[PDB]
């Protein structure tokens, strides 16, 4: 979830962990929310 | 393009040989096969009444009048069919011409007057 | 409250009105002149009353229908028009004017007495008695809204009443204590722009296009395309030839292809 | 107002226009079995008239 | 002059082209107006494009009136003692006494005391046919109290059977029952008689019509029917059929002036469709559009004509269920056997499966025609087989070997590229 | 097509949704790319699998229509008038001899073994296994009081491509059905795989009906003699309640509310008094057999038609509404037609039709219906002119907006959007999903999403974010409710 | 005849000759159904 | 009701702009008395840069609005005082903005004082707490350094951004000058919220 | 084949039945808020028709236009037409329109108010004739306005015969171009005045919201002409040139 906004830049900048613009942090808000719901520990107990 | 007198027009899409068309137990086979899904939204109910009435006309040997706003009774017209040896609904047992197998359902088949519209595919 | 805010103008209260030993049927008027001057000697026909007698009468079915009081009217007219003495009687009304409202018209040199009398009656009959200007109706509607409980649940409340006026006046509605002024919703883009700014007017365009679409409307991102294009300059521009000139003026070739090439071409050559 | 001068001619002719609706009701004046009914205006005032000259609402 | 080229697609189209009437406003004017029934077909119009609601069709009994002898009626009216001359009465006088202004053919020619009495007297005269011509409009405006007479061209008429009653005897019996009632007779209600309304058309008259011994102008002569224009229709209460007239035979609260024949509200093309009131009407409009496009014996003198884009269909049939429209036009079509079923999905969405044998045997087969017209110049051009050596600009790849004496002989098949 | 007698462009009926076309005389253009560059981009960019999901609405476009909608119902139907809906090995093999896929294996089957229709469908959905669970179009609360439903027909369920139960009809296989079978196949396997499944399930449905049959007759639209008298009784009740409103008017008892005149209040009273009750379907459903009635099965499965279509044919047409208003008197001051008197009170005079289509209308009834029909044909023609002019001005005002290398939208340099759609996504690539934390309370949320297995501070931080995301969502979309 | 009357209308230079085209190597015909064709095929 | 709404929301506007009042807040009755007598009410506030902002509230029938001479005299007299001025806000009724003469006075006085901002606003702009209206998203002024870093990462010029007028109600309550940047958090029905940056241009009047 | 068609240049042509408006009747429709047209016809299907328009403006003026060949959309206020025809008294002029002066019903008083406000407007072209008392000089002013071949005033007025010639010409032309269907001689001028009064009365009744305007689609005011009438009209119109 912390690296999700790099889907809007590329894998070169994700490796270097350069700063992310604020408008691209907002763009990943719904998907970060959904990932934290559907991948909660209460749901991913049997996943290896 | 063909059409009946109720405004139901369509395009000829396929032409089949004689051995490929459906036939009834007495050998009656159609000239045209029209889709039943052309009826329920268009509500061309006079075309179905014409098939019912004309089916008994042909066996009687007569030509009758179906002008608009004359009194009609589809219940009494459907009992005329039974008096002529047919079913109440005017449906018959039919076979698939390609396999020879019968449908598990009687098919509504009978004479309906049709017209050829002057819109020729060779010209367009 | 739905009755409190609806614009009741002066025209609709009166049933008849006549614009003017006096005229016939005026014995009760001098009787009105007789019994009124004894009621309170604080006021009297002032020093400035020249030649006009604008007598009116009121339909009495109106006030009982809308709970109006004759006190409310008389206080209303002379809290906005400090050039008349009203003669409010106890229903008939005879408004008298002053000459002091006839001489400040130096901007007009053809001002006679007939037209200037119509104008002040025109300027006077439009004076509100009660409500907010521009609100013609106001019905009561039942709303469905969500709210968070004390247990932290989000529930849908269906027993909420609200007023759906006819006509838009956002500024007037915040000048009213019976209405929550932080939640006013207008259907007007131009009014929302004037009162709130460009960002609220952009949201208004999205909402107003969405209602016109119906139920099989497009995806939401196609609505943001219209709203963001029409507001990109800080003002609301149209989807006509005028808006194209405001957003892309140097694109002569695009603007020629839309509407009128010869006029666009002539302007382009002169400005180089 | 209506019923007075807006439709005075029509109301006086209504008993004789054959395209007007009738009502099965006895007339107080000439004792006729049927009457003529009309419904004029946005308030839908109902007026009954007769050939003899009778009219409802004190005509 | 607004004229159209006569396109003889079939006989029905030929007859319908001669009965065509041609012209938010642009949409309100394409509606079905309340004045149409009996004069304009309620079903027939175009179905796509801007031509929808533009061309109107005359209904089956509607005719167009020719100009009457207005001078004779004008001089008869001015001789009527019940009409006061225009200059013999004043505006004050005609508002005070409530007189009604009398017009003939548009112009105000006097005033009368009782407009209803004058209108009904001249209507009774029009029925005998000698004093007033039967094609005269007689309108009476009861809202503003005027009488109008019309005799100009362009009026649409249609015959209507007349209904008569006994309202006078009923009224007298009511009065006499009241006389017994007030005086003290306890049997006052036995003096009343029932109300009766009826037409004078009889089954024997229908039999005589079908036998040729009776005509419309003979029905008018004895006042069994009369002609009504859309102006005079507003004075008429019409029973929509003889069943409705019999239902109210003793109803004093619904007195009809005329009785209609229901089939008269449709035109000739719309009457080809059988059981048309059992179908949704928009489909009947579609049929009026499609009935005139169909092939057939488009004319009986085709071999003598040189036409463009005309189709002659060899075989035609009378429908097994025919209508009254087939008493007046030749049917063009066939009594096809139709199965209403699903067969492999090839008739989906307005398609049909045809029998190839039906096609081979000549079902809906015919001959199609195209014409040509090439002109010559005086002494410059001529007809003849070109010689490539002394002629320039011969069309490339063109086959000139078919030409004999300048034209290809009759009976040879021409191809693409042939001269 | 190598038959020299054919001159038509031929296509599959399920492709007509892309072009909004049908087969009553439409013409389409066709050109074949000859250049290598134009041929590459035709195949990689412009193939019709790229338009399976709508750009306008983000849902699927194609599916079954009309023969595969009603043929999928007949195939997966649990019971037939002949007993169980089963076929032998020869006929089950025959359903696949046209699908143009790889045939299944029937080697563990004997000639006399019987296969249900749901068994045969599963042999096809195993290639692209999906999960599906909804109720079909077949099950309707409208028909439930007067009709027996098989319990194994009214809840369609697919588990890894196995059709466990239920019927397939418009809700699952129909064209433009969001969340249906082909929309799900497209999401897991791609849109070309979904188009291949529409064809294969369409051949299964068509080959089933070439043994089962499907027709419609005049006797399908005919009420029983006792059921005809029940419709008349329902109609008389409407005309009795209509004549009570008239009787009140004759006594001056009609008092409108504030804002309405006596005319407009009277016309509103009549309009609601002349509406068919919901029980008009009781005499209709007592006259038909839902197992064999073809007109009923096309409507009930969503293949073609609606319930108001069926009521008009069989029972009655009712009141004609133009601009949600009755027939206004435009024939000479208070008459609607020459057949009715002036200031008439009967409901028939303003467009109430007591007849059905199968009975035959009278002349005044036919005229009222013709006025209704002419209105619709006129509104249709205005679609070409009204929206075409507005379309060209929208196109010229918006055509310069193009996506950048940052996913912004600009007009040559000037920003219009900072990110396209504020999320930077293609509208053909969206799925509708439910966020199951929004509506919970803090005790329901405490139970469902907070983990107590391991006592560590990291699992307290995880639950706090689930609360924070929930509250931020609530706050934002509660505000959106306030300015709408 | 003008030089500048060629430009404006829907039949003018801009909207007819420039924003649209007449092309070669194209065909037109009536369409009909064929249930043996795949959804991405045309006969 | 405009005067009573002004009497509360003008001091709420002063507080929202991070300014301290240099005077004593008189009761509402005294306030309307002074407005009806003198023709205007003067409020003085101090910014963090120790500058003075003077607010003039004009009555809907005073002399300063109907004649340009009185307004010109007032403006010349006030700008000659010994205060380190930053801005003068003049609040008038809506039709005043349409009268040309006063606008000419304001532009003439702007030309004479290049160091001072003179702004004239209608009544409705101060008759409510503008930042708390639900329909209006959250506006925020960002520095030239953050704006520069944003534009440098984005390869943009300030003239490429969407623009906003300096007399936009939220920007007026913020105190934003032309040549500045404003960042907005706005609700989204596609991503639940979005951030844009706008460029402040010249005001309407 | 029944026939009824035309052959021209070898092709077959059908002269369409054309739907025209009924003549000799008043059509009331909605500055100018309302408009009353009236195409009068001397009597017969082929005669020439003169259109008059009686329009009512927001100011209050009721002006009258006569579209025809000799003139071109000249608008005359309604009082001046009545004065040109031998009728001067204002009470009498109103009795042409209201038919009364002694009924104080709402419609009557409202009508009289409308007419009184109407007769006090300043038409730009009819200013110096606004309050004239006689007819012959009004006719002279008309001839000054309308005569196209006249462009030199104060030259033909130096003689006498031309003035009488112009007065006779205007009288006879307006006796043919104003309501020809009632007659074209001078003895039918008073009845023309009464008919015009009744027409204006009807227009003002439509103003009063007592009756609706004319229904443009109803067939009580339509005529269908066809081949004969249209052929004669074209055979005479192109005969002119
Ligand atoms: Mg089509
Ligand atoms: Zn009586």
């Amino acid at each position: 979830c912390k690296n999700l906004p790099y889907v809007f830049i590329n894998n070169i900048q994700e490796r270097l962990q350069t700063p992310i613009p604020v408008y691209l942090k907002r763009a990943a808000s719904l998907m970060r929310m959904l990932i934290r719901i559907e991948l909660a520990t209460v749901k991913t107990l049997n996943i290896t | 393009k063909m059409s009946s007198r109720s405004g139901n027009k369509g395009i000829a899409a396929l032409a089949l040989p004689t051995s490929d068309m459906p036939f009834t137990e007495d050998g009656l086979q159609p000239d045209l096969i029209v889709n039943p899904h052309s009826h329920p939204s268009r509500m061309t109910n006079g075309q179905m009444i014409e098939t019912t009435v004309g089916l008994a006309n042909a066996l009687q040997g007569v030509v009758t009048d179906g002008t608009a706003f004359l009194p009609i009774n589809v219940q009494l017209l459907s009992e005329r069919l039974a008096q002529e040896g047919l079913r109440f609904n005017g449906c018959q047992k039919m076979f698939n011409g390609q396999t020879g197998e019968y449908f598990d359902a009687a098919i509504f088949i009978g004479p309906t007057y049709h017209q050829r519209l002057q819109k020729f595919v060779l010209d367009d | 409250i739905a009755n409190s805010i609806e614009l009741i103008t002066f025209e609709r209260l009166i049933l008849q009105w006549h614009l003017l030993v006096m005229y016939p049927d005026f014995a009760s008027d001098v009787e009105w002149m007789t019994d009124f001057l004894e009621n309170h000697p604080l006021l009297q026909p002032p020093e400035d009353i020249a030649n006009w007698c604008i007598r009116l009468e009121l339909n009495k079915t109106t006030m009982i229908l809308k709970s109006i009081s004759l006190e409310s009217i008389i206080n209303s007219l002379r809290a906005k028009h400090p050039n008349t003495y009203i003669m409010h009687s106890v229903i008939i009304i005879r408004i008298y004017l002053r000459e002091s409202a006839f001489r400040r018209s130096t901007n007009t040199r053809m001002a006679t007495d007939e037209k200037i009398a119509v104008n002040v009656v025109d300027k006077l009959l439009n004076s509100t008695i009660r409500g907010i200007p521009g609100i013609k109706n106001a019905n009561v509607v039942k709303l469905m809204r969500h709210r968070v409980d004390a247990q932290g649940k989000l529930v849908r409340l269906d027993n909420i009443y609200a007023i759906k006026t006819n006509g838009t006046n956002i500024f007037g509605a915040m000048l009213d204590d019976n209405i929550d002024p932080y939640t006013i919703v207008s259907s007007s883009i131009g009014d929302t722009m004037e009162l709130y700014g460009i960002e609220a007017a952009r949201q208004k365009i999205i909402s107003e296009i969405r209602t016109v679409m119906g139920d099989k409307g497009p995806n939401h991102r196609h609505l943001l395309m219209y709203a963001d294009l029409m507001t990109r300059t800080g003002q609301v521009t149209s989807l006509e030839k005028a808006g194209l000139n405001a957003r892309e003026p140097s694109n002569v070739l695009l603007r020629m292809a839309l509407s009128s090439p010869v006029q666009v071409l002539t302007d382009a050559a002169v400005d180089s | 107002g209506e019923m007075e001068d807006k439709y005075k001619i029509f109301i006086k002719n209504a008993p004789f226009d054959p395209t007007n609706c009738q009502i099965k009701k006895d007339c107080p004046n000439c004792h006729l079995d049927y009457l003529t009914q009309i419904c004029i205006g946005s308030q839908k005032i109902i007026i009954l008239v007769c050939r003899c000259g009778y009219m409802s609402n004190r005509g | 002059v607004s004229t159209q080229s006569l396109e003889r697609k079939n006989l029905l189209n030929t007859i319908s082209a001669l009965r065509t009437v041609n012209t938010e406003r642009a949409d309100m004017m394409r509606r079905v107006h309340a004045s149409y029934p009996g004069y304009i077909c309620v079903a027939q119009s175009a179905d796509t494009g801007e031509k929808v609601g533009m061309s109107k069709q005359l209904a089956i009994t509607a005719n167009v009136c020719t100009a009457g002898e207005v001078l004779s009626l004008k001089q008869r009216l001015l001789s009527d003692p019940a009409i006061q001359q225009l200059a013999d009465v004043s505006n004050k006088d005609i508002v005070r006494k409530g007189l009604a202004r009398v017009f003939i053919n548009g112009e105000w020619i006097g005033c009368c005391t009782n407009a209803f009495e004058l209108a009904q007297r001249y209507r009774m005269l029009r029925r005998e046919g000698k004093v007033v011509h039967p094609h005269t409009t007689i309108y009476w405006d009861s809202m503003v109290d005027e009488v109008e007479f019309w005799l100009d061209v362009g009026r649409l008429t249609r015959p209507l059977l007349i209904v008569d009653n006994n309202i006078e005897k009923y009224n007298q019996a009511c009065y006499k029952a009241a006389e017994a009632r007030k005086k003290g007779d306890k049997d006052w209600e036995k003096h009343k008689i029932p109300f009766i309304q009826n037409t004078r058309f009889t089954p024997q008259m229908a039999k005589d019509i079908l036998a040729g011994t009776l005509t419309l102008e003979d029905l008018v002569a004895q006042g069994i029917c009369e002609f009504i224009t859309p102006e005079e229709a507003e004075n008429c209460l019409v029973a929509f059929s003889i069943i409705e007239l019999r239902k109210h035979k003793h109803d004093v609260t619904r007195r009809f002036t005329h009785v209609d024949v229901p089939q008269a509200i449709l035109g000739l093309a719309a009457l080809v469709s059988p059981y048309a009131n059992c179908t949704q009407p928009a489909r009947v409009t579609y049929e009026t559009n499609q009935g005139r496009q169909t092939g057939g014996w488009y004319c009986f003198s085709w071999p003598y004509r040189v036409d463009m884009n005309r189709f002659f269909q060899f075989y035609n049939e009378m429908p097994l269920v025919k209508t009254i429209a087939h008493n007046y036009v030749i049917p063009n079509g066939l009594n096809t056997i139709v199965a209403y079923m699903i067969y492999g999905g090839y008739n989906q969405e307005d398609s049909v499966i045809v029998s190839q044998s039906f096609i081979d045997r000549g079902g809906f087969a015919g001959t199609f025609y195209r014409e040509e017209k090439v002109e010559l110049e005086s002494d410059i051009e001529s007809f003849g087989k070109p010689d490539p050596l002394i002629t320039k600009n011969l069309k490339p790849g063109a086959n000139y070997e078919k030409l004999v004496d300048g034209f290809v002989p009759v009976g040879t098949v021409v191809k693409k590229g042939d001269i | 097509l190598e038959n020299p007698k054919i001159s038509t462009f031929q296509m599959n009926v399920s492709a007509c949704a892309w072009y909004n076309a049908d087969f009553d005389g439409d013409q389409m253009n066709l050109w074949v790319p000859w250049s290598v560059m134009s041929r590459v981009e035709a195949e990689l960019l412009c193939s019709v699998r790229n338009w399976f999901i709508s750009t306008k609405s983000s849902g699927p476009v194609n599916g079954q229509v009309q023969d595969s909608t009603v043929g999928s119902f007949l195939l997966t139907r649990t019971n037939t008038p002949m007993g169980k809906n089963v076929m032998n090995k020869l006929h089950a093999m025959g359903l696949f001899q046209t699908t143009q896929t790889d045939p299944p294996c029937f080697a563990n089957y004997s000639p006399t073994d019987l296969l249900d229709g749901k068994s045969v469908v599963s042999m096809l959905l195993r290639q692209t296994p999906i999960n599906y669970q909804r109720a079909p179009t077949w099950y309707s609360e409208v028909y439930a009081p007067y009709m027996h439903y098989n319990k194994q027909d009214i809840s369609t369920q697919i588990r890894n491509g196995e059709l466990i139960e239920g019927v397939l009809d418009k809700k699952a296989v129909g064209a433009g059905s969001s969340g249906g079978i082909y929309h799900l196949i497209s999401r897991r396997y791609g849109p070309q795989q979904a188009l291949k499944m529409i064809f294969a399930t369409q051949q299964l449905a068509l080959n089933y009906v070439r043994n089962a049959g499907f027709t419609v007759s005049t006797a399908d639209m005919l009420l029983t003699p006792e059921a005809h008298q029940e419709v008349q009784e329902i109609i008389n009740e409407l005309l009795l309640e209509s004549e009570e409103i008239n009787n009140r008017l004759l006594h001056g008892d009609i008092m409108p509310p504030i804002g309405l005149t006596t005319h407009d209040f009277y016309e509103k009273l009549q309009l609601n008094a002349l509406k068919f009750p919901d029980r008009i379907l009781k005499p209709i459903m007592n006259s038909i057999n839902p197992e064999t009635n073809g007109l009923f099965q096309m409507v009930a499965t969503g293949a073609k038609g609606s319930n108001p279509n069926m009521i008009h044919i069989m029972a009655g047409i009712g009141q004609i509404e133009i601009n949600t208003q009755r027939i206004q008197p435009q024939f000479s001051f208070g008459r609607t037609l020459v057949y009715y008197p002036r200031f008439a009170l009967e409901a028939q005079a303003y467009g109430f039709i007591c007849n059905s289509y199968i009975a035959g209308l009278t002349s005044p009834e036919f005229i009222f219906g013709e006025m209704n029909g002419r209105f619709d044909l006129i509104n249709k023609a205005l679609s070409t002119s009204s929206t075409g002019y507005a379309n060209r001005k929208a196109i010229f005002g918006l055509q310069s907006c193009i996506v950048d290398y940052y996913r912004r939208v600009s007009i040559d340099t000037r920003l219009v959007q900072q990110l396209y759609g504020e999320d930077g996504l293609d509208a053909r690539q969206l799925e509708t999903v439910r966020f199951e934390t929004i509506m919970l309370s803090d005790q329901e949320l405490e139970d469902k999403f907070k983990y107590t297995g391991i006592q560590s501070p990291l699992f307290e931080e995880e639950f706090s974010r689930l609360k924070k995301d929930r509250d931020k969502y609530r706050q934002i979309f509660l505000n959106v409710e306030n300015f709408n | 005849p003008s030089i500048m009357r060629r430009l404006p209308r829907k039949e003018g230079r801009i909207r007819k000759s420039l924003l649209g085209s007449q092309v070669w190597s194209i065909s037109r015909s009536t369409i009909c159904g064929n249930s043996d064709l795949h959804l991405d095929e045309v006969g | 009701m405009a005067m009573q709404k002004l009497f509360t929301y003008i001091y709420e506007f002063i507080e929202y702009r991070k300014m301290v009042l240099l005077e004593e807040k008189v009761p509402y009755d005294k306030f309307v008395q002074m407005v009806l007598n003198t023709g205007f009410f003067r409020i003085n506030a101090e910014t963090l840069n120790h500058g003075i902002v003077s607010v003039f509230i004009f009555g809907a029938n005073g002399k300063y609005v109907h004649h340009g001479g009185d307004m010109r005299t007032l403006l010349t007299n006030t700008l000659n005082e010994k205060k380190h001025y930053e801005e003068l806000i003049l609040i008038v009724d809506k039709p005043v903005l349409s009268k040309k003469n006063i606008l000419d006075i304001i532009v003439e006085q702007r030309a004479a004082n290049p160091t001072i901002v003179i702004n004239i606003y209608p009544y409705h702009l101060f008759c409510i707490n503008i930042p708390k209206v639900s329909a209006i998203p959250k506006h925020k002024l960002i520095t030239q350094e953050e704006a520069q870093e944003f534009l440098g990462r984005e390869y943009l010029q300030p003239q490429d951004l969407m623009q906003i007028s300096a007399s936009d109600p939220p920007v007026v309550w913020l105190g934003g000058r032309p040549g500045d940047f404003v960042q907005i958090e706005r609700p989204s029905e596609t991503a639940m919220h979005a951030v844009v940056i706008r460029f402040i241009t010249k005001s309407k009047i | 084949e029944p026939g009824g068609y035309f052959i021209a240049r070898g092709g077959e042509w059908v002269v369409d039945l054309l739907e025209n408006i009924r003549f000799n009747t008043l059509h009331i429709h909605y500055n100018e808020i309302i408009r009353g047209e009236f195409i009068s016809q001397p009597g017969g299907a082929f005669e020439n028709s003169s259109q008059i328009i009686i329009r009512y403006m927001t100011t209050g003026a009721i002006t009258i236009e006569i579209n025809s060949t000799k003139f071109s959309k000249l608008r005359i206020p309604w009082y001046l037409i009545f004065r040109m025809f031998g009728m001067t008294g204002d009470d009498s002029i109103i009795e042409q329109v209201v038919f009364d002066l002694e009924s104080n019903s709402l419609v009557n008083t409202f009508m009289i108010e409308i007419l009184e406000k109407s007769i006090h407007v300043l038409d730009p072209i009819f200013q110096p004739v606004q309050h004239e008392l006689n007819r012959e000089k009004i006719i002279q002013f008309l001839s000054e306005k309308v005569s196209k071949f006249v462009s030199n005033p104060s030259a033909y007025k130096s003689d006498e015969n031309a003035v009488q010639y112009l007065n006779e010409r205007q009288l006879t032309i307006l006796d043919k171009i104003l309501l020809p269907h009632m007659g074209q001689t001078a003895d039918t001028r008073v009845r023309k005045l009464r008919f015009l009064g009744l027409l204006i009365h009807k227009i003002l009744l439509v103003i009063m919201n007592v009756f609706p305007p004319t229904d443009r689609d109803s067939y009580r005011t339509k005529r269908v002409h066809g081949s004969g009438v249209s052929l004669a009209k074209a055979f005479k119109a192109i005969f002119n040139t």
